[PDB]
């Protein structure tokens, strides 16, 4: 009921632009780059 | 001598961006000023009246609401003024504005108005009203119907004062309500203090001398003001050259 | 273990909760409800009571926005540090001790 | 208004606090510029023959033609920020 | 400023230099007409509260001092303006509203008041400015058998608007049953007369109420006080009074094409750039007088007691004088020789003690 | 002012009103009939306008933040109801951020993941 | 309350200031996420035989 | 391209404009002009009106100083970063990834 009470008085929580799935996908991309390519992918081509 | 001579037909047109006036008497240059006032909304429904006299009562009295935007493409001699009031008879006060070639007479009395009032041309007001008693206001000044030419007026009745705004435009080969901006300028503020709920336009008719009056036509546009917030653009010389209606669409609301 | 993120969530929720609690403060007016003031008082005194409520609520909202700005600055500094760690620890090998 | 100042005196050292805070920000800005740019105590100058083994630094070195003594890139940067 | 007897080396902001105005100019309309307050306040008969009389006052110069000089006005209460300052102001929208009410109803002639005559007879707006005058009229508006000439609207369907008069003598329906314009059970006439008798004590005696209504500065003014117009001066810091508008500035010629209705000129921030005068219809550009901050550049009091002053953002001609981009520096001698910064002045200029020198 | 929905809350006989954690009314007992109603205030939303430059076009889209589409080219996003943009299954870079992974661009105005 | 809004309008652009500040914080949070996580422009994938 | 620097200029000018614009706010008083209040009211009530104006303007000025302090902290962090880049990228070769 905390969220509803805050919402009723004009306070709104805007959703984050990047969802949890997309942030997880970014971490997955960083892990794949660091595992298969080492540090090369951060400085140019993987 | 009240005679019914004018028949009136009506159509509906778009206001476009007409009807902007200077909301106060303050010079502002090269600024964007947002003001809330009684304005004619952009692209609003405006009634086009054609009044024809050929040589029964078919010229009803229009409501006033919160203020009236008036426009005409006719020459300065055909439309000669207006009538404002509630009952339009001797029991309440009424405002009569009559223009002629030399000056304008604005006069608030207890006029017993005719059903189809018109000034007939010397000029006689015996067809406008039958009696005028207990007259409480008179104001004579230079005329505002002078000499293709679009004539725009804004009438407001706010807290005792009847404010009249006017602009003239050299229109040509375009629909009578043109595009672009022509801000109307404050012409007179009259300390009237009467109740106005209905209004009517005065036309001039010529005697025939041959079907007692010469056949004639007058076309005019009437729109109604609404409480609206406008954002006006004042250019380098203080002229309102552009405006956005804050509540017309989301794009203009974003601009506002 | 995950106290830092939980603290961020807790602080944000607590700030919102406090801001809602501020609506139930009279601030030196007859009532904290605007409807009660409108229904029980004529406009001369109603303007004064609503003025007291407006100034108190506006002060509360300004306080909340200021706290949010300071916390946003702190989180921005933490995010800049996190981006620096992402660039220098994940995308490369760092010779900085304890970074 | 003198009467307003007399009434303002009842509020205390708010004015002094605001002036002190703004003064701190004002000196801080100069300190920021000193920290970023004044990191050399010798004003080095380039040799008159601008040959560096094929490397061209005309766009970043100062332009003698301009009265401002700025580089073409710096001149562009100054024009683009208003 | 530093609340210490020893001042360390540095530049310190101490005060603000501002050139003071030299003389006061009052510009008022030349037109002088004695204002007809005698007609309103000394009238033998007043109107009823339902049909209250409104008189417009315009194009006159009003001396309110005589209102005080002769005055049976038991109540003289002003809402938006001081009584003694009325002679120093210019007004438009002046209206005198005269009516007769009860002794106990004088509290209801106020903005926001709850009452019978407040709702159905005479309504004041919430933003009302002006003065309410109330005085006992037992000697003139009372008769021994009962003076019933003054009537009030007891019943009406809805509350009135501010400054609206209702004189319609139609019947009111007070019950479920329609009345159809004929009196009878639960059908009463709206207008009832007051039973004013001299035998009653204060509080029920007839009271004459006159409401003076004004508007403040939102239109060109036509009613002004007895203050005399002074001449206009150009290019000097003066404290001017244009139609009740007081300001301190320099009045200069303007090249702004004002429209004929326009008077005031406003800049981007609504600051009054220019003004027009009623007596002479000309536009005077208004610019605030020269001012700036004073900074005292000083070495330590341990070293010396010499000081230099920097007027920030002020050219040297409006106050060892050196002009810098930071402002005008008084007390330091510019030296071509370049040294490290000791006391920062600004725009590449620094000051030091060797006398106080200023250098790049 | 609010919607009065059916309530599953079992009041004790002496109680008349109901309150939230944040001391806001969330329930009420009807005086005429002893029934419990969940007072829920009417829907509100933050109207946001999505537009490209006026130099390019004057078409706009409206996002009602937090509002389901049934309570107001209508698309439902987790951010709210987007009116005036057509959902495209193609994925592009973000041009105008909408939220919850949705971005908008002008090509008409399209909304995409 | 319309009367409250009318009284609130006398205070100026406080509401605009607060909305602007919160909007700045709101865009800043998304910017923070982009700075930390969106540091690669290619979505790399691991081989099937891990 | 030069959006960051222009943004700083934009914020500062806007803040000053807001601070100047707040002078046109009645703050619950009869007028926003002090000269009118003095020219129109007696000291017992003019003191009240001037008090309302003083508290509103003082609150506006404190708000401006608070946001100036927060922006000063943000710009100071950016300047410290710029000094670090000048020391490590210009005055030497850096092995920090993406710095
Ligand atoms: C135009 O209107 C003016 C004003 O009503 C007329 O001038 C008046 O004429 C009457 C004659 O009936 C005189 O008694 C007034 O003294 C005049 N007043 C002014 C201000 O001049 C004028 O006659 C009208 N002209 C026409 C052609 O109708
Ligand atoms: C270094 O680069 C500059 C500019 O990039 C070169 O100057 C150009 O010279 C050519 C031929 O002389 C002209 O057509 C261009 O207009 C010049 N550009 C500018 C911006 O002035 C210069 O030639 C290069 N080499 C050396 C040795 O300075
Ligand atoms: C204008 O009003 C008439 C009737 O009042 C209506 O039939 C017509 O559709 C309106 N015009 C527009 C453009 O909506
Ligand atoms: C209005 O006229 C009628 C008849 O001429 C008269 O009885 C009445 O008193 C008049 N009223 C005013 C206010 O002049
Ligand atoms: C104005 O006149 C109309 C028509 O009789 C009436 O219904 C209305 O109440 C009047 N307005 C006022 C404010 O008296
Ligand atoms: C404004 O006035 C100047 C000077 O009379 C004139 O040259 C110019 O055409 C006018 N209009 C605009 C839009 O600048
Ligand atoms: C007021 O009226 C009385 C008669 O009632 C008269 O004697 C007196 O002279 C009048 N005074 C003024 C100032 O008109
Ligand atoms: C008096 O003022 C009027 C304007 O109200 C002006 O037209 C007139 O010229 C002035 N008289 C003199 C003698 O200047
Ligand atoms: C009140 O009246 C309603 C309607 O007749 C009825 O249902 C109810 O039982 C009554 N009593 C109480 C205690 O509500």
């Amino acid at each position: 009921d905390l969220i509803c009470a805050q919402k009723f008085n004009g306070l709104t929580v805007l959703p984050p632009l990047l969802t949890d799935e997309m942030i997880a996908q970014y971490t997955s991309a960083l892990l794949a780059g660091t595992i298969t390519s080492g540090w090369t992918f951060g400085a140019g081509p993987a | 001598q009240c005679v019914n001579l004018i028949t009136r037909t009506q159509s509906y047109t778009n206001s476009f961006t007409r009807g902007v006036y200077y909301p106060d008497k303050v010079f502002r240059s090269s600024v964007l000023h947002s003001t809330q006032d009684l304005f004619l909304p952009f692209f609003s429904n405006v009634t086009w009246f054609h009044a024809i006299h050929v040589s029964r009562f078919d010229n009803p009295a229009l409501p006033f609401n919160d203020g009236v935007y008036f426009a005409s493409t006719e020459k300065s001699n055909i439309i000669r003024g207006w009538i404002f009031g509630t009952t339009l008879d001797s029991k309440t006060q009424s405002l009569l504005i009559v223009n002629n070639a030399t000056n304008v007479v604005i006069k608030v009395c207890e006029f017993q108005f005719c059903n189809d009032p018109f000034l007939d041309v010397m000029e006689s007001e015996f067809r406008v009203y039958s009696s005028a008693n207990n007259c409480t206001f008179e104001y004579v000044s230079q005329p505002f119907l002078m000499d293709k030419n679009l004539r725009e007026f804004v009438f407001k009745n706010i807290d005792g004062y009847f404010k009249i705004y006017s602009k003239h435009t050299p229109i040509n080969l375009e629909r009578d309500l043109p595009q672009g901006f022509s801000a109307l300028e404050p012409l007179v503020d009259l300390p009237i203090g009467i109740n106005i709920t209905r209004f009517q336009t005065l036309l001039a008719l010529h005697r025939s001398y041959l079907s007692g009056w010469t056949a004639g036509a007058a076309a005019y546009y009437v729109g109604y003001l609404q409480p609206r917030t406008f954002l006006l653009k004042y250019n380098e010389n203080g002229t309102i050259t552009d405006a956005v209606d804050c509540a017309l669409d989301p794009l203009s609301e974003t601009k506002c | 273990a995950l106290g830092k993120l939980q603290d961020v969530v807790n602080h944000n929720a607590q700030a919102l909760n406090t801001l809602v609690k501020q609506l139930s403060s009279k601030f030196g007016a007859i009532s904290s409800v605007l409807n009660d003031i409108l229904s029980r008082l004529d406009p001369p005194e109603a303007e004064v009571q609503i003025d007291r409520l407006i100034t108190g609520r506006l002060q509360s909202l300004q306080t909340y926005v200021t706290q949010q700005l300071i916390r946003a600055a702190e989180i921005r500094a933490s995010a800049n540090l996190a981006a620096t760690k992402m660039s220098e620890c994940v995308l490369g090998q760092s010779k900085r001790v304890d970074f | 208004s003198t009467e307003c100042s007399n009434l303002l005196l009842q509020y205390g050292s708010f004015c002094t606090q605001l002036k002190r805070a703004l003064t701190g920000i004002a000196v801080e800005q100069d300190k920021n510029t000193q920290e970023v740019f004044a990191q050399v105590k010798q004003i080095y100058k380039t040799p008159p023959i601008k040959y560096f083994g094929g490397f061209n630094f005309s766009q970043i070195l100062p332009d003698p033609s301009k009265p401002s003594k700025r580089s073409p890139i710096e001149d562009l940067l100054f024009n683009k920020v208003t | 400023t530093l609340k210490s007897f020893t001042v360390e080396k540095g530049i310190y902001q101490t005060s603000n230099f501002r050139v003071q105005p030299t003389e006061s100019i009052v510009r008022f309309p030349n037109i002088t007409n004695l204002c007809p307050f005698h007609e309103v306040f000394n009238a033998t008969t007043f109107a009823s509260v339902y049909a209250w009389n409104r008189k417009r006052i315009s194009n006159c110069v009003a001396d309110y001092s005589v209102i005080y000089n002769f005055a049976p006005f038991f109540a003289f209460k002003c809402y938006g303006v001081s009584p003694t300052k009325l002679n120093d102001l210019c007004f438009t929208n002046v209206y005198a509203d005269s009516f007769v009410i009860r002794g106990n109803e004088v509290s209801q002639i106020a903005p926001g008041q709850t009452g019978n005559i407040a709702d159905y007879n005479y309504k004041l707006p919430d933003d009302f400015t002006g003065c309410v005058i109330a005085w006992n009229s037992n000697k003139l508006d009372s008769k021994p058998s009962g003076n019933y000439n003054y009537l009030y609207r007891l019943f009406r369907k809805s509350k009135l608007k501010p400054f609206e008069r209702d004189i319609s003598t139609e019947i009111y329906q007070a019950g479920n049953k329609p009345c159809n314009g004929v009196a009878g059970p639960n059908c009463y006439s709206p207008l009832q007369s007051y039973g004013f008798r001299p035998t009653y004590g204060v509080g029920h005696q007839p009271y004459r109420v006159v409401v003076l209504s004004f508007e403040l500065l939102h239109a060109p003014a036509t009613v002004c006080g007895p203050k005399k117009s002074t001449n206009l001066v150009k290019n000097k810091c003066v404290n001017f009074n244009f139609n009740g508008l007081t300001g301190t500035g320099v009045l200069t010629e303007s090249n702004k094409k004002f429209l004929p209705f326009q008077q005031f000129g406003r800049d981007i921030a609504d600051t009054t750039d220019a003004v027009r005068d009623p007596q002479t219809l000309e536009i005077l550009d208004i610019t605030p007088c020269s001012f700036g901050g004073v900074s005292v550049i000083t070495p330590g009091t341990n070293t010396s007691n010499q000081v230099a002053v920097l007027y920030q953002g002020v050219n040297c001609t409006e106050v060892n004088v050196f002009q810098t981009r930071a402002g005008c520096l008084i007390g330091a001698e510019y030296v071509n020789n370049s040294y490290e910064c000791d006391i920062p002045i600004g725009a590449g200029i620094c000051a030091s003690y060797q006398s106080i020198i200023a250098y790049t």
